[PDB]
C-alpha cells in the first residue's frame, strides 16, 4: 500500500480542513516516531548493545 | 511439424 | 578490405541480431506451446 | 543528486526535470540488491519492500509526505512502474497501465491548481496492490480520504477548481458534449 | 574393408536415439576420448541410410534427433557440461555434414579417402539451415547459463573483494574461468568458437563492473582505481595463458580501462580535461559526466570536482552526440558464426564403444 | 440516519482510524520531497525553502534525537581498513576486534564516547572527526 | 575485392531470406498459439 498525503502545510489562513490536515499529519508523525523507535530497539536487541 | 523440413535429392 | 567489410558487416550484424531475437521469440512461443500441451494433457 | 538516505527515511528534491535515472535498466540493476548498497533511490525502497515480503511475508507500506504533487505523485508512479516491471504479468501489467493512465482522471476530479503547485493533490490517496503466493501482482484497490469541500464551490485567486471542470469546459466543442450546452470555463461560476 | 554402415531395427529407431541422446551423458569417458562420438555415429547412420536411399527413414531420424536435442535442452539445459557437450555434438555434426554432403567447395581441402565417403543420393542443405538455427539457439542458452552462473560472482569477486598483491575474490573468478576453459577444451569446441565465447563473457563481466561502479558512489574512489586496473591486468595475462589476444575480449574491456584511467587521472585543469575527452572515446558523455559528478575524495588531499570542470567537459564533448543510455546492455548477445572446420578423422575406422551399449547398432 | 448524525469531523476521525489500523497492520516506509524554490525553475536551491520545509517535516528532530545517542556506526573490518594508519603494527593481530578496541581505547580516553559492539562500534558526535583529524595529521607528517 | 563483394551480397540475400522465412514461421506459430488459447478459453 502506497499512501499519498500532503505533509505539514500551513496556509496563510487556516480553516477546519487545514486543522484536520495538521492533525492528520501529526498522527502520521506519531506513527512514524513510534515505529522508528520500535525498529531501532529491534536492531539494538539484534546486536549486543 | 513445427519446422517445415524438405529433402533435396542430388542429381547425379 | 577492412572498409568494405565493416560497411557491409554493420548491416550483417544488425540482421544477425534480428535473427537471434526472432529465435528468442520462437523459444518463447515453444514454451507457450509446451504449456498448451500440458493443459491439453490435463483434460 | 536528488535522493539521500536519512536513516531509514528517503529524502528527495523536486528537480523540475526528467532525469534519465528512472530507466528500466537501472530498475533491473536495483533488483536483488541489499539496502543502501546502491545510491539512494525509490527503487531501493521498493526492492526492500519485496525483500520484506520474502522475509516476513507481511504487507508493505510506503508513505510519501510533503509538498502536494511536487515529487509525491511522480515518485508513486515510478514505484508503480517498478512493481509492474518486476512482476511482469501481462494482464496484471495491463492493470497497472490502466492505473497509471487513470491517475490523470483522479488528478482532474480531485486535484486542482494551487499557488504551491499547478498540479497539486487536494485529497489523501491510498493505493493497494495485491500479491499472490508467487509474490506476483493480482489486483489493485483505491481509497480516498479528506477531500477538500470548499474547492468545489470556492476557488482562490489564481487557484482553479478541480481540473476536470476546466478540461470539460475547454472540450465542450465535441459533438457528444453538444447537448450538454457547455460553454467555456468563464461561462460558469465554479471555474471563473 | 568395412565402411561403417550402421544397421539397426527401424521400428525401435526411437530407442536408438534415446540410447544416443537421452541415455548418454557427457561424463562418459568413451565420448570424452574423441569429442563427438554421438555426432559421428549419427552422421554415419545417416550415411548408411543414404546408401539404403531411404528418404523417409532419414527424415524421421533427423526429426527425432532434433526433437531429442530440444528435449534435453529443455529438461537439462541448466547443466553447463551437458549443454557444452551437446554444442560440441552439433558443431561436429555440422562440420561432418559440410565435409561430405557433396559440395565440392568443402572437398576442396578434403582427403580422397574422406571423399570416398561423400553422400551421393541426396542433399540436406535445408537440414543444414535448421541445424544452424538450433546451434544458434543452444549457443544463446549456453550464454544465458554462463551469465546466470557469473551474475552473483562478479560483484563480490571484483569490487567488494580487496585484492592483495558467499565470499568471492579475483582468484576465484580466475579459477572459474580456468574451469570453464577446460570444460570447453575437453568437449571439443572449435577454437574460434572458444574465442567468441570468451569475448562474450568478458563483455558481460566488464558491463556488469561498469554498471556497478557507475551506480555506486562510495565504491568510486581513486584508491580503488589501482585495484580495478590490476584486476584488468590479471585478466589480460589470464588471456595470455590461453593466447587469446586475437579473440578480441580486450576490445570489450577498454570501456572499463578508460573509466579506471579517467578516475586515476587528475581532473584539476582543463588542459587535462581535453586530454581526458580525447582518450575517453569508448565511454559516452553520460557515463563521463556521471562519474565526474559522483567522484569522492577518499583522503584529505583529494578535492571534489569543480562545477566549472563539469561545464568544460560537457561543452567540449557535446560534438559527440552520444546516446542518452546510462547503463550498458547486460543482456547483449554478440552475433555468432560457425566457420567450417574439417575433421581429419577416418570415419570408417571409428567404432562404437562397449560402454554405450549399441549392440543393436551393427557395423558393416 | 447515523451517517447524517455523524459530523464531518467524526467521519474524518473514522477514516483516520481505518487508515491508521491499515498502516499498523503493515510495515511502513517513508519518503519525503522538499521543494527547492518557489519559482520552480530547475536546479536551484534556496536555504529558506529548505529550512521551512524541514521544520514542517521535523526531520531535524529525528536527527538530533539520533545524535543524542550513538548515530555513527563503523564495522570492524571497515574501521581497520580506514584506520590502518592509526593502527599500530605491534597491536596488529589476527582478531581485529580486540586489537581495534584497544587502539580506540588508547586514542580515546572516555569510554562513553564509543560504544563497543559485536560487529560494529558506535560513536558519539566528535569521535569520527577527531580520529579523521589524527589520521590525516599522522599521514601528512609521515609523507 | 570482387569476390568479397559477391560473397557479402550473397550473405545479405541469405539474411533477407532467413528473416522473411522466420517472420512467416513466427506468424504461423502465433496463429497456432492463438488458436490453442481460444480453444482453452
Amino acid at each position: 500500500g502506497v499512501l499519498d498525503i500532503y505533509g505539514f502545510e500551513t496556509f496563510e489562513i487556516n480553516s477546519f480542513e487545514q486543522f484536520c490536515i495538521n492533525y492528520a499529519n501529526e498522527k502520521l508523525q506519531q506513527q512514524f516516531n513510534m515505529h522508528v523507535f520500535k525498529l531501532e530497539q529491534e536492531e539494538y536487541m539484534k546486536e549486543q548493545i | 511439424p513445427i519446422r517445415p523440413v524438405n529433402i533435396p535429392r542430388k542429381e547425379k | 578490405l577492412v572498409e568494405e567489410t565493416k560497411q557491409l558487416e554493420l548491416d550483417l550484424n544488425d540482421e544477425r541480431l534480428r535473427y537471434q531475437n526472432l529465435l528468442n521469440e520462437f523459444s518463447r512461443l515453444e514454451e507457450r506451446y509446451d504449456d498448451l500441451k500440458e493443459e491439453m494433457t490435463l483434460m | 543528486l536528488i535522493y539521500t538516505y536519512c536513516g531509514i527515511v528517503l529524502v528527495a528534491i523536486n528537480p523540475y526535470e526528467q532525469l534519465p535515472i528512472y530507466g528500466e535498466d537501472i530498475i533491473n540493476a536495483y533488483s536483488g540488491q541489499n539496502m543502501g548498497d546502491m545510491d539512494p533511490h525509490i527503487f531501493a525502497v521498493a526492492e526492500e519492500a519485496y525483500k520484506q515480503m520474502a522475509r516476513d511475508e507481511r504487507n508493505q507500506s510506503i508513505i510519501v509526505s510533503g509538498e502536494s504533487g511536487a515529487g509525491k505523485t511522480v515518485s508513486a508512479k515510478y514505484a508503480m512502474r517498478y512493481f509492474a516491471t518486476v512482476s511482469g504479468s501481462a494482464s496484471e501489467a495491463n492493470v497497472e497501465e490502466k492505473v497509471l493512465a487513470s491517475n490523470p482522471i483522479m488528478e482532474s476530479i480531485g486535484n486542482a491548481k494551487t499557488t504551491r503547485n499547478d498540479n497539486s493533490s487536494r485529497f489523501g490517496k491510498y493505493i493497494e496492490i495485491g500479491f499472490d503466493k508467487r509474490y506476483r501482482i493480482i489486483g489493485a484497490n483505491m481509497r480516498t480520504y479528506l477531500l477538500e469541500k470548499s474547492r468545489v464551490v470556492f476557488q482562490a485567486e489564481e487557484e482553479r477548481n478541480y481540473h476536470i471542470f476546466y478540461q470539460l469546459c475547454a472540450s465542450a466543442k465535441l459533438p457528444e458534449f453538444k447537448m450538454l450546452r457547455l460553454g467555456n470555463a468563464d461561462s460558469f461560476h465554479y471555474t471563473k | 574393408d568395412f565402411q561403417g554402415m550402421l544397421e539397426y531395427k527401424r521400428e525401435d529407431e526411437q530407442k536408438l536415439v534415446k540410447n544416443l541422446i537421452l541415455e548418454l551423458k557427457p561424463r562418459g569417458v568413451a565420448v570424452n576420448l574423441i569429442p563427438g562420438l554421438p555426432a559421428y555415429i549419427l552422421f554415419m547412420c545417416v550415411r548408411h541410410a543414404d546408401y539404403l536411399n531411404d528418404d523417409q527413414k532419414v527424415r524421421s531420424l533427423l526429426t527425432s534427433t532434433i526433437n531429442s536435442i530440444k528435449k534435453v535442452l529443455k529438461k537439462r539445459g541448466d547443466d553447463f557440461e551437458t549443454v557444452s557437450f551437446w554444442l560440441s555434438n552439433t558443431c561436429r555434426f555440422l562440420h561432418c555434414l559440410k565435409q561430405y554432403s557433396g559440395e565440392e567447395g568443402f572437398m576442396k581441402h578434403n582427403t580422397s579417402r574422406q571423399n570416398e565417403h561423400c553422400l551421393t543420393n541426396f542433399d540436406l542443405a535445408e537440414y543444414r539451415q535448421v541445424l544452424s538455427d538450433l546451434a544458434i539457439q543452444i549457443y544463446q542458452q549456453l550464454v544465458r547459463v554462463l551469465e546466470n552462473i557469473l551474475q552473483p560472482m562478479i560483484v563480490s569477486g571484483m569490487l567488494e573483494h580487496e585484492t592483495i598483491q558467499g565470499t568471492y575474490t579475483l582468484d576465484s573468478i580466475l579459477r572459474q574461468l580456468n574451469s570453464f576453459h577446460s570444460v570447453m577444451c575437453q568437449h571439443g569446441m572449435d577454437p574460434e568458437l572458444i574465442k567468441q565465447v570468451v569475448k562474450q563473457m568478458f563483455y558481460i563481466v566488464g558491463a556488469i563492473t561498469l554498471n556497478n561502479l557507475l551506480l555506486r558512489k562510495d565504491m568510486c574512489s581513486w584508491s580503488k582505481g589501482m585495484q580495478i586496473r590490476y584486476n584488468v591486468s590479471q585478466l589480460e595475462e589470464w588471456l595470455r595463458d590461453k593466447n587469446l589476444m586475437n579473440s578480441g575480449a580486450k576490445e570489450t574491456l577498454e570501456p572499463l580501462i578508460q573509466a579506471a584511467q579517467l578516475l586515476q587521472v587528475k581532473k584539476k585543469t582543463d588542459d587535462d580535461a581535453e586530454a581526458i575527452c580525447s582518450m575517453c572515446n569508448a565511454l559516452t558523455t553520460a557515463q563521463i559526466v556521471k562519474v565526474l559528478n559522483l567522484y569522492t575524495p577518499v583522503n584529505e588531499f583529494e578535492e571534489r570536482v569543480s562545477v566549472s570542470f563539469i561545464r568544460t567537459i560537457q561543452m567540449r564533448l557535446r560534438d559527440r552526440k552520444d546516446s542518452p543510455q546510462l547503463l550498458m546492455d547486460a543482456k547483449h548477445i554478440f552475433p555468432v558464426t560457425f566457420p567450417f572446420n574439417p575433421s581429419s578423422l577416418a570415419l570408417e575406422t571409428i567404432q562404437i564403444p562397449a560402454s554405450l551399449g549399441l549392440g543393436f547398432i551393427a557395423r558393416v | 440516519a447515523k451517517e447524517h448524525k455523524k459530523t464531518v469531523g467524526h467521519q474524518f476521525r473514522n477514516s483516520l482510524h481505518l487508515l491508521m489500523e491499515t498502516l499498523n497492520a503493515t510495515t511502513p516506509h517513508y519518503v519525503r520531497c522538499i521543494k527547492p524554490n518557489d519559482f520552480k525553475f530547475p536546479f536551484t536551491f534556496d536555504e529558506k525553502r529548505a529550512v521551512q520545509q524541514l521544520r514542517a517535516c521535523g526531520v531535524l528532530e529525528t536527527i538530533r534525537i539520533s545524535a543524542a545517542g550513538f548515530p555513527s556506526r563503523w564495522t570492524y573490518q571497515e574501521f581497520f581498513s580506514r584506520y590502518r594508519v592509526l593502527m599500530k603494527q605491534k597491536d596488529v593481530l589476527g582478531d581485529r576486534k580486540q586489537t581495534c578496541k584497544n587502539v580506540l581505547e588508547k586514542l580515546i580516553l572516555d569510554k562513553d564516547k564509543y560504544q563497543f559492539g559485536k560487529t560494529k562500534i558506535f560513536f558519539r558526535a566528535g569521535q569520527v572527526a577527531y580520529l579523521e583529524k589524527l589520521r590525516a595529521d599522522k599521514l601528512r607528517a609521515a609523507c
